[PDB]
């Protein structure tokens, strides 16, 4: 026998073709969950126990236990029977009880004799008799087969049940297999005749007559063994002997699983507990411990209390000692529970309460973290109250009245010394709950002296108004307690709860008096005392404290004789009320019969003042004028305490409520007193290095027949496409300047966008129909390619046309995103076919005619038909809202500016003004008047309207060309005005000059006078593409597309 | 001190305990209390219940020196008297201060001194007793004249109580009636804050109800208007349509006109004299130029600017080009007719021309097959357009 | 992160009541014509009442220490505690559900309290990162805030969408554009104004402090301290304890 | 050896000698106002013990006493006679002030309670009249927010409508200033072209300065402005042009050299042309005839310098090309 250690634990490990033996039984028994075989000079899992020691450790196998051992080595005889396994020297000192109680027949040694010399003893003292007691189960029929097997565990059940008694000496059995010999006598231990037959039966001179161990189980079904055990127990237990469960914590959170299953099934508690103990002690994490704890808290009704004083207290108290506040606070209620659970007192629980538990308590009773002591706090009023109930049904089991008094004096000592912990919430804690049951542990004279002297010590700490409250809410309990000889004591005491600064305070020390009055715990006299300060606090501004002081003085108009009531409380009352009660005792009266407190703010006005005591000084005087005490009412000594009254009477202080400042003094200047002492790029795919327009058109393409409303280009592909209502929307060529034409979509088409990262292009209809377009312009076939690939179509009556369209291409989502007639822009996944945002407008500001979208895509600028603005957010696509126009004309175009972040260019019908106008600022801080008309009127004498924006970040110069209704394209620049000008009309055309004048802090640049190639219509639009020179793209309403180089 | 005439009363006793009670109805401790008769006249005294106990140490409580103590005991309210002990304190022995049990059934007492249970330098003067004397008797006759004060009081508030309770029934009265006000004052309170709430968006709901009846109205009237607008634009259009005809057969007229007097014919050899002179593909030079006058004034004609402009003289008819960028400001110019030392210059100028010519054919519609043909594809736009 | 456990800020909790808001359970007519005493209490003064909120901390079901009051504050025109309350608790008492009852109270009678709202918080909110901020609780009326788990009265839950991308606004998480996002707030308060009106209920705001001797920056999160065998033992080789427990008798 | 002990203070007693003198007089006026159970010196401290013991039964305090204690206690129960005094007069005062208190008649009382009550109920109808108002308040609070409401879904089908027509409107006003812009091209254009001869917008013969120019090329040459050859050969070509057209509109011709479009004796050819076309006029309608008088073999041109006679025939011409186009 060599006990040594491994990575999970101790193991056996033992040493003297031999080899193969071991691996045949390893690969018979490693099913088996009774057994242990040697897991390989040989090795073996060490378990905790015998069965002999078992017997003798102190947690004593009961007969239900020993049952259930006897159940499981038949079990495992017979599983060693099944599976072709046959050891030959059982024992009681090698069936290996683990902790959980769990039987293990272990190290099967096929190696020991089958049969052996009857007159030879020294083969039994060798092999069968390792722990040299001589106790010999050898099988009468040996001097390997299953009846002896079956024998030996027979006696093995016999020594089980005799509480270690052997069954066999080697002499004894020699006696036996002779049949001369038969050992009933030591039968007569076995406690229960089950056992006495099973094992009579199982031991049997004749092996053919005794049973199997299958057929035994069969055969004790509920006589001996219940049926519980077979249905619940065996599998159940089984779980548990299996390598994955190796931490405590999983067992115990299995069992927590499976505790409602265990005990409506379930008396097999008693093996349970074997297994839950068995991991309270090696519980890691806080979940688990306290898991454990309501797990036995459970347990404990349905165990008996012997089960519980032995295998659940002590370690209900290793928590207690253990680290986690919340598992020593569990583990002191747990204790509690457990405790309050016993109703017997065994022999060795004689005095358990006093010299085990409250010394294993009393270290949480001094413990640092707050929530330890207030446990104790709560459960001392309890603990002790079992202990005097333990204690007292013990003597139904030395001199008890010292006993008794050993008790009182240690639950005297952690009471005081709970009250004298500095938390000031311990203290409460003890008042509200232990306080009250533990004055029966001191006795009048200790608590008087003690208890109620430790208590008034708390009403001195001014700071923590709770721990004065809490006083005046369990000295109740205490001066109910020590009885009449505190009285006296506390009067003074409760009058300085009562005058004190905190207004809770008065109103916890007034239900003070209440409930101590309640129990005639108060001279006499005292109460009338009390009964005219408390007065006072009838007419206090405050609530609590208001309706306190009346629940006190009912409950003294109900406690001492209506005579006294009368004789002492009235005269007290009189001030405070409003009408000449009769039933102070009813609280209905004198609630509707207070007079309305003096008003807060002229309360604390008379309290703030320093030197209150000649504020009160000159308000006596007030009131012996206002009675004729004296003649007049002159102005003080000091012009300070005039001035403070003047103030105060300038909130006009009713002469009662004067009268009431004179009747709270001596409260009010002791609160006075106490209180005293207290990778995203505008610059689009097209770099500008067509720094001058020359006014110059290449091409005249009327292919067009009717009016041409939208130019996108788009320098990905080095197209340009273009929609007029003729429904043909044309793709052109850049290099060519129609490459491609369109108009399966039908009806008027001015709208249209190319996509930023693709091969394809958007377009859209008047229809209210959205498509696509993929182009096939770079390869070349003998011709290029149109690609229709889309459809979407939206009812007028809710979803409506696209007024204009814009791509971007945030990511792995790539955005199209147009705007509707019902002005909800909308954010179409063109990668993934399901729109993304719904940008609903405020259809109020009316239609948008243009939208323009940060290059960052942070926010998008809206502009509806009504000049009215807008602007959204799109992080978050909330709105913000937007300066509308001053004239409120439409506003045709929208952009976003180049060296600007917030500054939004509209282009407005009318005086073919464009003005920039910021959002940040919600007003307009650019403007362009090309229009005579005057400047920035808002009589629109003008019919002409601007409606084609390019603005570029060229050279630092935000350059901007705007085309509208007067046939003129128009530069601008918007740093220097002087480069502005215009290139269309013929050569008689006049020229035009170019001023800045600041109107309003807002700017304007003005325009004024000093074979026609101009689109002899409205130019309704601008773009701007390059291949080698920058072009820009204009349209007319004739139909005419021209491109200017 | 053992002596004896020690006064050693009631009063003297503020503690009764009670040690080793046996049961008899089994091994379950009793919730044990006593009463204390005066010694058998009726019992007064009642300590609070010590459940589950049978040793208890009651909390206690005159000049009477015999007593009768007795305990009850009983679980669950139901309760049983079990002991007789009419004692006089008289017969008491002393322990000290330490309650001492060794009977069953015990009882033991408490006093000033110690615990009782059952066995097995000058005096004041004379006058002094008198006058302490005659002091405790005006204490007894006063207190007892203040007693018989206070029960005659409240004799008189009984006698007064007969109609009081009419009292205080009128007392609860107004306190309803005022309980009653002041609920009522405050529900009136929130129906005047509702009130004037209600009739504020009363009068908004008729104020915006008006306006959208107005704003219907308005669009209406605005769609008839939009109407009338459409009807003037169909009427204006169809008056452009018809000018526009107009426009174009006056602009045919004048092509034709125009077009006599610059001749073409044929050959058998389907070649184009010009006013009797051979053409081959692209005098020469003067029928050249009439072409370049006759393509001119057809753009002056069909207001269709060309794409090179022409500075036009009648054989010497230049065309500027502005537009390509490998020509310097000299380079802007080429010519039509043949100009010396610039045989490329003038060849790549009546290329131009040509496309001058593809352009006109194309703005009128005419797909031009071939662009080497200078004066057949002309002809041929006169032909045809 | 800069963050630190609720097992290691060994300090009372500390917990500001700002202020009660909203249209009270104002009783009907014949809750006083049968209730006398009602007419005393704290609702039929119109006048902001003397409130104080009790705030037990509670955890699975079990309360964890005694409930605070708010010290005296009369109040004229609001219930602007703004009032701190040192919970009997530390942030080491506190485990992952434990969660606040915030009982409003106000007066009913003499003696007697009688709630007027309670509302209970997780203190650990989802994620369990501790309630680093102003507040807003649902005010359950006339209901104890009951901590029992699940909460019977829990304090919260447009807002869903806006507070994500708050969070991930102000943690960096996302684009900065100065005006565009304080114009935006702008809305955002007005949406939760917005909100706050539409309800009948009560709302009450609520604070945690954060004052520690360390870089303040910082987040609370609920934390903790943390074949030879075939028949694995959970008690293989320790103290045989039941027998020192009969030991240590005689 | 100790007798006695201080009852309220357990300290021996010293006996004092007066006791050895009182009377049946002094002692007759003092002594007034389960199952378990329990020799002259002689003469005078036993007398004196048995009244000890009586006047412990009599009151409540034990005697005998200390004098410390003895006058200690006669102060305390000095205040308390003195509180019990104070007391007395308390009641009392409170016995005559309640007696001042009339015993109230039972009947005024009871119309008291009466009209009270009366009070009390109508002002609780008034209440439920208020509760009654309440309702309606609230019902009219309920169905106007849903009339609002439902007036916010009218606003929003309009603000729909609206938006469509507005969009048509100003779609129709860009339509109508388009069709306007083209309907005023076309009108110029028609009228210029219109007013225009096909040899004038051709040949555009107007007065520049001094010279009367065809299509703004010079017809004349000056000392001081310089004209090449190729400029004058131009003109003169379009000229020759210009007559040339005129013989195939009128159908003329000199039949030996007939002008052809070209380009002294040359234009001087010229001058029988005009001379012919002057007589063509003539003989073709009597109706104009030509400003600037022609004579063919002088060659010579009268006001009716060498540029200037050039002047009048292009203007010559053009009274006859104005008369060609306008005849047909
Ligand atoms: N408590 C306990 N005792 C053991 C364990 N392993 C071995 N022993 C002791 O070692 C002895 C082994 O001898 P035994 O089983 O009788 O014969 P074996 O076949 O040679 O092992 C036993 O008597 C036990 O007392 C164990 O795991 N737990
Ligand atoms: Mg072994
Ligand atoms: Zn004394």
């Amino acid at each position: 026998v060599a006990r040594a250690k491994h990575r999970e634990g101790l193991v056996v490990v033992k040493v003297f073709s031999y080899k193969q033996e071991l691996e045949e039984l390893k690969i018979r028994l490693n099913s088996a969950q009774n057994c242990l075989p040697f897991q390989k000079m040989l090795f073996r899992q060490y378990v905790r126990d015998n069965l002999y020691d078992r017997i003798s450790t102190r947690p004593f196998l009961n007969n239900i236990e020993k049952r259930w051992i006897a159940f499981q080595i038949l079990t495992a005889v017979d599983q060693a029977h099944k599976s072709g396994v046959r050891h030959g020297d059982i024992k009681t000192e090698n069936v290996m009880v683990t902790s959980w109680n769990w039987v293990l027949l272990t190290d099967f040694a096929s190696f020991k004799p089958t049969y052996l010399p009857e007159d030879n003893p020294a083969d039994f003292n060798y092999f069968f008799d390792t722990s040299r007691r001589r106790t010999c189960y050898i099988a009468p029929e040996r001097f390997l087969k299953r009846a002896m097997d079956i024998f030996s565990a027979g006696c093995v059940i016999a020594e089980l049940f005799t509480e270690g008694v052997p069954l066999f000496d080697l002499s004894q059995l020699l006696a036996y297999r002779n049949g001369h010999f038969f050992p009933e006598q030591v039968l007569n231990k076995i406690e229960d005749h089950s056992i006495r037959e099973l094992v009579t039966q199982m031991i049997h001179r004749e092996p053919d007559k005794r049973l199997e161990a299958e057929d035994y189980l069969k055969q004790q079904r509920g006589n001996a063994f219940p049926e519980i055990f077979y249905t619940f127990l065996q599998p159940y237990m089984a779980q548990f002997a299996k390598e994955t469960f190796l931490s405590a914590d999983e067992r115990i959170l299995v069992i927590r699983k499976d505790l409602g299953n265990i005990i409506h099934n379930l008396n097999g508690l008693v093996i349970l507990v074997s297994v839950i103990t068995s991991c309270l002690q090696t519980l890691k994490y806080c979940d688990s411990k306290l898991a454990a704890l309501e797990l036995i808290l459970h347990l404990a009704p349905r165990l008996s209390v012997e089960i519980l004083l032995d295998r659940i207290t002590p370690y209900l108290l290793h928590f207690s000692n253990d680290s986690v506040p919340r598992v020593r606070a569990e583990a002191l209620r747990t204790l509690t529970k457990v405790l309050a659970l016993v109703k017997e007192v065994p022999r060795n629980d004689i005095n358990i309460y006093p010299e085990y538990i409250l010394p294993g308590i009393a270290h949480l009773a001094q413990d640092d973290a707050t929530i330890v002591r207030l446990a104790y706090a709560e459960n001392i009023a309890l603990l002790a109250e079992t202990a005097l109930r333990f204690l007292e049904l013990v003597q139904l089991k030395g001199n008890y009245d010292t006993e008794l008094q050993a008790l009182h004096e240690m639950v005297q000592q952690k009471v005081v010394t709970l009250l004298s912990d500095p938390e000031n919430i311990v203290k409460q804690t003890l008042m509200e709950n232990g306080i009250t049951r533990l004055c029966v542990f001191f006795g009048r004279q200790k608590a008087n002296d003690v208890l109620l002297s430790h208590m008034i010590t708390f009403l001195n700490d001014k700071n923590d108004w709770h721990l004065r409250g809490a006083f005046f809410d369990s000295i109740v309990g205490v001066a109910a307690y020590v009885g009449w000889q505190s009285s006296s004591i506390l009067k003074p005491l409760l009058q300085q709860g009562l005058s004190d600064a905190e207004e809770f305070v008065i109103v916890k020390a007034l239900y003070a008096l209440t409930c101590m009055c309640q129990l005639g715990l108060l001279q006499k006299p005292h109460v009338y005392e009390f009964a005219s300060d408390i007065a006072p606090f009838l007419c206090h501004p405050n609530l609590w404290i208001r309706y306190g002081a009346v629940g006190f003085i009912t409950v003294v108009a109900r406690q001492i004789s209506t005579a006294d009531v009368y004789c002492k409380l009235m005269p007290y009352l009189d001030p405070y009320i409003t009408q000449p009660i009769i039933q102070i005792e009813r609280k209905l009266v004198l609630l509707s019969v207070l007079k309305e407190p003096v008003s807060r703010s002229i309360f604390d006005y008379a309290l703030r003042s320093k030197d209150i005591t000649s504020l009160f000084r000159h308000l006596h005087m007030r009131q012996k004028k206002r009675n004729g005490s004296l003649p007049d009412c002159p102005p003080p000594e000091d012009p300070a305490i005039a001035q403070l009254l003047k103030k105060l009477l300038s909130q006009g202080m009713t002469e009662e409520e004067e009268d009431k400042l004179l009747a709270l003094k001596d409260f009010m200047m002791k609160s006075n007193k106490a209180k005293a002492n207290i990778n995203a790029e505008w610059e689009s795919k097209p770099p500008p290095p067509g720094w001058r327009p020359k006014g110059l058109l290449v091409a005249h393409l009327h292919e067009h027949k009717s009016a041409v409303n939208r130019i996108r280009v788009s320098d990905e592909h080095s197209l340009f496409a273009t929609c007029s209502n003729d429904g043909t929307v044309k793709i052109w060529n850049s290099q060519k300047m129609s490459i491609l034409t369109y108009s399966r979509i039908g009806g008027r088409v001015k709208t249209l966008t190319f996509c930023q990262g693709s091969h394809y292009l958007a377009i859209a209809s008047d229809n209210g129909a959205v498509q696509l377009l993929g182009i096939e312009a770079s390869k070349l076939p003998k011709s290029p390619k149109i690609h229709p690939l889309q459809s979407r179509i939206l009812d007028q009556k809710e979803d409506g046309c696209v007024v204009d369209m814009h791509h971007f291409n945030s990511g792995a989502q790539s955005v199209l995103a147009y705007a509707t007639v019902n002005g909800s822009l909308v954010g179409w996944d063109l990668r993934s076919s399901s729109n993304a945002w719904t940008l609903k407008h405020d259809l109020k500001s009316g239609l948008i005619t243009s939208f323009a979208v940060d290059i960052h895509q942070c926010w998008l600028c809206i502009g509806t038909s009504s000049g009215t603005m807008a602007c959204w957010d799109m992080r978050f696509q909330l709105p913000i809202s937007s300066h509308c126009h001053p004239s409120r004309a439409r506003i045709r175009r929208l952009s976003m500016h180049p060296l600007y972040q917030s500054w939004v260019i509209a282009a407005v019908q009318g005086n073919n003004e464009v003005s920039m106008w910021d959002m940040e600022t919600g007003d307009r801080r650019f403007t362009l008047w090309a229009s005579s008309a005057p400047p920035l009127s808002e009589l629109q004498p003008s019919p002409h309207s601007v409606h084609g924006i390019y603005c570029s970040p060229a050279d630092g110069n935000p350059i901007l060309l705007t085309a509208g209704s007067d046939m003129k394209i128009r530069f601008w620049d918007l740093a220097y005005p002087e480069r502005s000008y215009v290139v269309a009309g013929s050569t008689s055309s006049p020229s035009v000059s170019y001023y800045r004048k600041i109107i309003e802090g807002t700017e304007v640049v003005q325009e004024i006078q000093n074979l026609p190639v101009g689109h002899h219509d409205i130019i309704t639009d601008v773009a701007t593409f390059q291949t080698t020179q920058g072009f820009i793209v204009t349209a007319s309403r004739d139909g005419i597309v021209k491109v200017w180089k | 001190v053992e002596l004896p005439s020690q006064q050693r009363r009631l009063r003297h006793l503020r503690n009764i305990a009670a040690r080793n009670i046996v049961n008899r109805n089994g091994h379950q401790l009793l919730d044990t209390y006593f009463t204390l008769h005066l010694c058998i006249y009726k019992e007064f005294y009642r300590s609070e219940v010590i459940k589950n106990s049978l040793n208890p140490t009651w909390r206690s409580l005159t000049s009477v020196s015999c007593f009768v103590v007795k305990i009850w005991g009983g679980k669950e309210n139901i309760y049983q008297l079990l002991i007789e002990w009419k004692v006089c304190l008289d017969g008491l022995k002393y322990l000290g201060q330490q309650i001492h049990a060794r009977n069953q059934n015990e009882i033991i007492f408490g006093l000033n001194d110690g615990y009782y249970g059952a066995p097995f330098r000058n005096s004041y003067d004379v006058f002094s007793l008198l006058r302490l004397h005659r002091a405790q008797c005006a204490i007894k006759q006063t207190q007892v004249t203040v007693q018989k004060i206070g029960k005659e009081i409240e004799e008189k508030l009984r006698l007064t109580s007969t109609s009081n309770e009419l009292k205080k029934k009128s007392e609860c009265l107004q306190l309803k009636i005022l309980v009653l006000q002041n609920e009522l004052e405050r529900q009136k309170k929130a129906l005047g804050r509702e009130v004037a709430l209600l009739h504020k968006q009363q009068i908004a709901l008729q104020d915006k109800g008006s306006a959208f009846s107005a704003e219907h109205l308005k669009l209406q009237l605005q769609k008839e208007s939009l109407n009338e607008l459409r009807k003037e634009c169909t009427a204006k259009r169809e008056l452009f349509l018809k000018t526009n005809a107009q426009l174009t057969i006056r602009c045919r007229q004048l092509l034709s006109e125009l077009s006599y007097i610059y001749p073409i014919d044929l050959n058998e050899h389907k070649d184009y004299f010009v006013c009797g002179v051979k053409l081959p593909n692209s005098s020469i030079a003067v029928a050249l130029g009439y072409t370049a006058h006759l393509v001119s004034m057809i753009s002056f004609f069909l207001q269709v600017p060309l794409r090179y402009p022409i500075i036009h003289k009648g054989s010497r008819s230049t065309i500027k080009d502005n537009i390509n960028d490998k020509l310097t400001e000299k380079e802007r110019e080429f010519p039509l007719y043949p100009k010396g030392g610039e045989k490329l210059q003038f060849d790549y100028g009546v290329y131009l021309l040509n496309k001058n010519i593809a352009q006109l054919r194309y703005q009128h519609g005419l797909g031009t097959p071939d662009l080497r043909q200078t004066l057949p594809n002309l002809k041929n736009f006169m032909e045809h357009g | 992160f800069h963050y630190i456990y609720s097992c290691d800020l060994d300090i009372n909790v500390q917990l500001k009541i700002g202020s009660l808001e909203g249209k009270r359970e104002q009783k009907s007519y014949k809750a006083v014509l049968e209730d006398p005493m009602l007419k005393f209490s704290g609702l039929y003064q119109e006048t902001c009442s003397d409130l104080y909120v009790t705030c037990q901390v509670f955890a699975e079901g079990k309360p964890l220490a005694l409930p605070v009051r708010t010290s005296y504050k009369a109040f004229s025109t609001r219930w602007n505690w703004n009032e701190w309350l040192k919970l009997p608790v530390k942030y080491p008492d506190l485990p992952r559900n434990a969660q606040v009852a915030l009982t409003i109270w106000d007066v009913y009678g003499p003696g007697k309290a009688v709630p007027v709202g309670g509302t209970t918080v997780s203190l650990f909110g989802k994620y369990g990162m501790f309630r680093q901020g102003m507040h807003d609780l649902k005010v359950w009326p006339n209901v104890e805030a009951d901590g029992s788990e699940p909460t019977k009265t829990p304090g919260r839950t447009q807002m869903s969408r806006l507070a994500k991308l708050t969070k991930a606004h102000r943690q960096g998480h996302m684009v900065k554009v100065d005006w565009l996002d304080r114009l935006t707030f702008r809305e955002i308060e007005m949406i939760n104004e917005s909100e706050k009106r539409s309800s009948n209920f009560m709302y009450l705001m609520v604070e945690f402090r954060c004052v520690k001797c360390d870089d303040k920056e910082y987040g609370i999160v609920y934390y903790e301290k943390d074949e030879l065998v075939k028949v694995p033992d959970p008690q293989m080789s320790m103290e045989n304890l039941v027998e020192s427990k009969h030991h240590k008798l005689a | 050896q100790v007798s006695f002990v201080c009852q309220r203070c357990s300290q021996p007693l010293k006996l004092d000698t007066s006791f050895k003198i009182l009377d049946r007089v002094t002692i007759q006026e003092l002594t007034a106002p389960s199952r378990r159970f329990i020799e002259n010196l002689s003469r005078r401290l036993k007398v004196t013990g048995d009244l000890f013991d009586i006047m412990s039964g009599q009151t409540d305090v034990d005697h005998p006493l200390c004098e410390e204690c003895t006058d200690t206690l006669l102060d305390q129960l000095d205040t308390q006679l003195n509180v019990t005094e104070n007391e007395c007069q308390n009641y009392k005062r409170c016995l005559e002030i309640l007696e001042q208190m009339n015993e109230d008649d039972s009947e005024q009382l009871q119309m008291e309670l009466k009209e009270l009550a009366l009070e009390e109920e109508r002002l609780i109808q008034e209440l439920e009249d208020v509760e009654k108002n309440r309702k309606i308040v609230a019902e009219n609070l309920e169905k106007v927010q849903a009339e609002a409401e439902r007036l916010d879904q009218e606003e929003a089908q309009y603000q729909r409508e609206y938006s469509e027509f507005k969009r048509q409107q100003l779609e129709l006003d860009d339509e109508l200033k388009s069709v306007e812009n083209q309907m005023r091209y076309a009108q110029t254009q028609l009228d210029k072209l219109k007013k225009t001869n096909v040899f004038n917008a051709t040949f555009h013969i107007w007065h520049s300065g001094q010279f009367g120019t065809i299509n703004n090329f010079r017809l004349g040459r000056l000392p001081s402005v310089p004209v090449e050859w190729n400029e004058i050969n131009a003109a003169w070509g379009q000229t020759v042009l210009l007559l040339h057209a005129l013989a195939n509109k009128m159908g003329l011709k000199f039949q030996r050299y007939r002008l052809v479009p070209y380009g002294d004796h040359a234009m001087v050819a010229f001058l029988d042309c005009v001379q012919q076309f002057k007589e063509e006029v003539e003989k073709g309608e009597t109706r104009f005839c030509l400003p600037y008088r022609m004579d063919v073999e002088k060659g010579k041109i009268e006001d009716t310098q060498w540029t200037k006679a050039l002047k009048f025939m292009l203007t010559n011409l053009k009274w006859g090309l104005a008369w060609v186009s306008s005849q047909f």
